[PDB]
């Protein structure tokens, strides 16, 4: 690979999304055996796109979501007189 | 010299006068945004001491500052993938552009990808890569997304919102016509519709001037 | 002399790796802010000034670059602009008839409605106005006829 | 001149009075063998993480 | 791991703590890490210059952990200032930024306390069991051209309706829905329709 050289998985034409990245576009997975691939983007999808048509949506689905951030972090304090001499 | 802030400008300002915009110019401006660096790696053994055994066995009474050295560095060089991901893999499907490319007068023929292939690249992204240019135990470490993987997500970014218009970043793209994507968009500035369809030529002929401009501009200024 | 060698050099690459740790976090905050712009700018249409091109932002194309990420932002600027004579509202049998959504423009002599980011006058009716309150209260009262659609009918 | 690597047989045209060629960094990347007369490239002996 | 990167942020803590408590007991370069040993077995003219690496040694180590402190500090405090924006525009308000409060369209959030952090329930209206339909930029009737005032003209296979735009409603044209601009001749996907006068 353009990582390096990997020993002990089996490269193979078809392509996943990443699971273990090795780099360049290389990752790696576990089927049996570990095999290295060229990870995939996604699954191509040509919008069915013409100058009179569109698409609207006839329901909905009401979706909840999680996102977590970090607001503070622990308030340490360090007597250096302390830790460098005792 | 005494440096000028500008040109003085009394604004004809009046209890009941107003101006209004009779026309429109349809401008299109680039900005650009680091999104990630160099992800390096040192070998702080091999750099503070190279092949000695001596100084390897020195280095050792100084601590884990080699173990904490390399464990900031990796840190960055895994931020670095981590930013990539975060900037271009906001799509989901890697949308395509049809072959029929009738966007009501809309030329897209610079940013959209080439077969020629400089890489899958557009026009403007190989005037951009152009434009801009191991030993001791440094390393650089390859990022985990290639250049055309990169250029892949930006296509797909590109597709989605030229045939979607904003439907795709919420659900499901939905395919819009392009003139009426761009009616909906004049609605969101306060400008009702109508004005675009009436003037759907000249909103194009300044829109595909005002691209070829950047290629201009890429090209001459260093 | 190797632990004077050790010393500079641990000091080197303490220096270096404090910078890269700075300069990370730099473009960290410069990598979020580029999320935030595709996410705003490419993914949807944004009302934030200055924050999509300058102008009122229409939508924006992202463009891939070595190490970033370049925004081709389509922006809206207005101006051929001209002048015009105005009024807060409108007097009409003592009523008031403000703007449904434009601005009232006058000429020398006529008065219009017309959208305020573009000039195209249409008359002033009903339909484009609502009534509220007498002419006593608002300082920059203007007479003027408002215009019934349904009388002519009638 | 006390160093490790690789010794490629090098294009380099070193001019009669050099005896050895520097890069940019001040690193030995080229010699021209005493005996013999030559000039020899010097890479880095193979090396990576794990 | 769904909570992984508040882990992360306890973790990076105790490590580097776990660190500076670990580089005292490395010599630095002196006969020993422990410093009473040092006095104990010499004379205090070498002892004091023993004691100076051991100083040195600690000195560095403690400088490297508070660099560290205030870089990682300055992540927290760039993380806690967007968590008050999203609290400011997800929580007390409704935000039209594409995907500051999650993915779709944004309905409201509700904050909960995490224990170094906050969580984000962000609803969302997310559209999508989609359909197919034949559109025009405008209708005309009578030569007149006319626009839909807040949704979109779409057609059956033979009738045309304007349905709001994120939603599919048909309701049939009307004057009331439209709005008359120009005549005919300008737009360019203009479709022949009647608009009912009600
Ligand atoms: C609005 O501005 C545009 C320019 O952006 C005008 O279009 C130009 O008109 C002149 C002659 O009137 C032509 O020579 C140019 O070729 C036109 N330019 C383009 C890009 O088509 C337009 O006339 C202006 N409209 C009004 C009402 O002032
Ligand atoms: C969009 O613009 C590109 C270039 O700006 C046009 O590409 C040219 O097409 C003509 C004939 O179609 C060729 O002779 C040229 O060699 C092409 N390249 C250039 C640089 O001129 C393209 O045709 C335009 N699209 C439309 C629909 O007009
Ligand atoms: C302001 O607008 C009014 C209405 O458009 C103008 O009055 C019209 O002027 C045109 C001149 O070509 C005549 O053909 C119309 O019959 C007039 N309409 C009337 C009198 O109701 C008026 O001239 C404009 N004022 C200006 C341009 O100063
Ligand atoms: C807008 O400003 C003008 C300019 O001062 C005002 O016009 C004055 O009006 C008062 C009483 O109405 C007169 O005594 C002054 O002589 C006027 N001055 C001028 C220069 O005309 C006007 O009142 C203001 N308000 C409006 C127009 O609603
Ligand atoms: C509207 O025009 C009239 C005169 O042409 C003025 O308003 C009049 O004011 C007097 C005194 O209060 C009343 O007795 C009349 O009934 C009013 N007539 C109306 C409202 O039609 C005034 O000059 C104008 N109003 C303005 C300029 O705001
Ligand atoms: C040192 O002297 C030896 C002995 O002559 C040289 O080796 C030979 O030199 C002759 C004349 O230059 C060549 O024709 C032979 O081909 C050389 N033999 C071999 C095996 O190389 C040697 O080149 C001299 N080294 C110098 C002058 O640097
Ligand atoms: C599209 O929708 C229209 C209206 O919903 C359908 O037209 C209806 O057809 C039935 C069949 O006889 C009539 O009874 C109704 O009165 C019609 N509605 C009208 C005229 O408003 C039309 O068939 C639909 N086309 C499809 C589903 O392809
Ligand atoms: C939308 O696209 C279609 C397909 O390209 C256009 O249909 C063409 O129309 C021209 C003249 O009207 C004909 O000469 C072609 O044969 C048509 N092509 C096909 C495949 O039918 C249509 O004109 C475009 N514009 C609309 C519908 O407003
Ligand atoms: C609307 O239908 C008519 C025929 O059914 C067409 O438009 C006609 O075009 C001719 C030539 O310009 C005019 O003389 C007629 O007055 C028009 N009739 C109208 C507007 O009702 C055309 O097929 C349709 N218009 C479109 C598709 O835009
Ligand atoms: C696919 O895999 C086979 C066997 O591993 C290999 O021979 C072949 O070259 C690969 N690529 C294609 C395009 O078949
Ligand atoms: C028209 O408005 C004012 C009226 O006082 C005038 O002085 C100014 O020159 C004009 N402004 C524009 C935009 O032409
Ligand atoms: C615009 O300003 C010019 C110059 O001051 C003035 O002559 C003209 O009357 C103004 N027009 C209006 C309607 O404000
Ligand atoms: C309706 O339009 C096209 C026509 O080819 C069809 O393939 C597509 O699946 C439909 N659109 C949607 C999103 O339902
Ligand atoms: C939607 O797509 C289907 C399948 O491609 C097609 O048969 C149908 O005509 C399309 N309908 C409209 C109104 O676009």
């Amino acid at each position: 690979t353009r990582a390096g050289c990997l020993i002990g998985a089996e490269h193979v034409n078809n392509s996943y999304e990443c699971d273990i990245p090795i780099g360049a576009g290389i990752c790696a997975s576990y089927q049996q055996s570990i095999i290295a691939y060229t990870m995939s983007l996604g699954a191509e999808n040509s919008v069915a796109y013409s100058n009179n048509s569109i698409a609207i949506p006839t329901n909905f689905t009401i979706s909840v979501t999680t996102e977590i951030l970090p607001v503070s972090m622990t308030k340490t304090s360090v007597d250096c007189t302390m830790y460098i001499c005792g | 010299y005494t440096m000028s802030l500008g040109a003085e400008n009394s604004v004809a300002y009046s209890n009941n006068s107003i101006a209004i915009p009779t026309n429109f110019t349809i401008s299109v401006t680039t900005e650009i945004l680091p999104v990630s660096m160099t992800k390096t790696s040192v070998d702080c053994t091999m750099y503070i001491c190279g092949d000695s055994t001596e100084c390897s066995n020195l280095l050792l009474q100084y601590g884990s500052f080699c173990t904490q050295l390399n464990r900031a560095l990796t840190g960055i060089a895994v931020e670095q993938d981590k930013n990539t991901q975060e900037v271009f893999a906001q799509v989901k499907q890697i949308y395509k552009t049809p072959p029929i490319k009738d966007f009501g007068g809309f030329n897209f023929s610079q940013i959209l990808p080439d077969p020629s292939k400089p890489s899958k690249r557009s026009f403007i992204e190989d005037l951009l890569f152009n434009k801009v240019t191991k030993f001791n135990g440094l390393t650089v470490l390859p990022p985990l997304l290639t250049d055309e993987m990169i250029a892949q997500y930006t296509s797909a970014l590109l597709a989605g919102t030229i045939t979607s218009g904003w439907t795709f970043g919420a659900g499901a793209a939905l395919q819009i016509p392009f003139a009426m994507q761009m009616a909906y968009r004049f609605n969101g500035i306060g400008v009702t519709q109508n004005v675009l369809y009436e003037n759907q030529k000249l909103i194009a002929n300044q829109f595909n001037s005002a691209i070829g401009k950047i290629q201009d501009s890429l090209s001459s200024t260093a | 002399q190797i632990d004077r060698l050790i010393t500079g050099r641990l000091q080197s690459l303490q220096t270096y790796v404090t910078q890269q740790l700075i300069r990370a976090a730099e473009i960290r905050a410069s990598a979020n802010l580029a999320a935030t712009k595709m996410s705003e700018c490419v993914l949807g249409q944004s009302k934030r000034v200055d924050f999509c091109g300058k102008g009122y932002h229409l939508m924006s194309f992202p463009q891939s670059a070595p190490h970033g990420v370049v925004f081709l932002h389509v922006t809206y600027v207005p101006a051929q602009e001209k002048n015009f004579t105005t009024a807060p509202a409108i007097c009409h049998d003592g009523k008031a008839h403000f703007p449904r959504e434009g601005v009232f423009v006058s000429n020398g002599t006529h008065w219009f409605v017309t959208q305020r980011n573009f000039y195209e006058p249409q008359i002033i009716t009903t339909d484009n106005t609502f009534v509220s309150g007498n002419c006593d209260v608002v300082i920059g009262i203007v007479n003027n006829t408002v215009y019934d659609p349904l009388q002519p009918e009638l | 001149l006390t160093g490790t690597g690789v010794l490629t047989e090098s294009n380099k045209k070193f001019l009669p009075f050099q005896q050895f060629g520097r890069d940019i960094a001040d690193t030995t990347d080229a010699v021209r063998d005493p005996q013999t007369l030559e000039i020899l490239d010097i890479t880095p002996c193979s090396f990576g993480g794990v | 791991s769904a909570l992984g990167k508040l882990q992360d942020v306890v973790n990076q803590n105790a490590q580097a703590l776990n660190t500076l408590v670990k580089q005292l007991s490395s010599n630095f370069g002196a006969i020993s890490s422990v410093l009473n040993d040092i006095l104990s077995r010499l004379d205090p003219p070498e002892a004091e210059v023993q004691i100076d690496r051991l100083i040195t040694g600690r000195l560095q180590s403690l400088q490297t952990y508070v660099t560290q402190q205030l870089i990682r500090a300055a992540e927290i405090r760039a993380s806690a200032n967007l968590a008050a924006t999203k609290m400011s525009e997800c929580v007390l308000g409704q935000s039209k930024r594409v995907d500051f409060c999650g993915k779709g369209y944004h309905l409201m959030s509700f904050p909960q306390s995490a224990p170094h952090g906050v969580v984000f329930l962000h609803v969302t209206y997310v559209p999508a069991q989609e359909k197919n339909f034949t559109t025009a930029p405008a209708i005309c009737h009578d030569g007149k051209a006319h626009f839909p005032r807040e949704g979109v003209f779409v057609s059956n296979g033979t009738h045309w309706f304007v349905t709001q735009r994120n939603f599919y409603e048909p309701q049939i044209i009307t004057t009331d829905n439209t709005f008359v601009s120009g005549n005919c001749d300008v737009v360019i996907g203009i479709v022949n329709n009647t608009v009912y006068d009600p």
